[PDB]
């Protein structure tokens, strides 16, 4: 009576798209961030030492980050 | 001058129709919206 019929265009398609977008980013938003969290809180990054006396390293063991 | 009576007749029919439309826009089933959950 007091509240008339407001006329909004449509909302269902837009809310469906944003629901699908947040759900299908949230599907791998939680595990990837949790995995990189577990990496930089458990396995540790690296340490600052040099090449020892007469020794050959690999082409890795040059990089601070372990996933790198 | 003024209206021609054809315009008066036409306009009074549009009075009735436009009042019926705008009253029909006024909803009150005691509940406009309803969430199913």
């Amino acid at each position: 009576g007091k509240r008339l019929f407001i006329i909004k265009p449509s909302g269902f398609y837009d809310k469906r798209f944003l629901k699908l977008l947040r759900f299908y980013i949230l599907l791998t938003g939680i595990p990837v961030v949790i995995g990189i969290t577990l990496i930089n809180v458990f396995i540790g990054e690296a340490e600052l030492a040099e090449i020892p006396e007469g020794y050959v390293p690999e082409h890795w063991e040059y990089f601070k980050h372990p996933i790198s | 001058s003024g209206y021609t009576p054809d315009e008066k007749l036409r306009l009074q029919q549009l009075r009735e129709l436009r009042r019926r439309w705008l009253k029909d826009q006024e909803l009150s089933p005691r509940e406009p919206v309803l969430p199913p959950r």
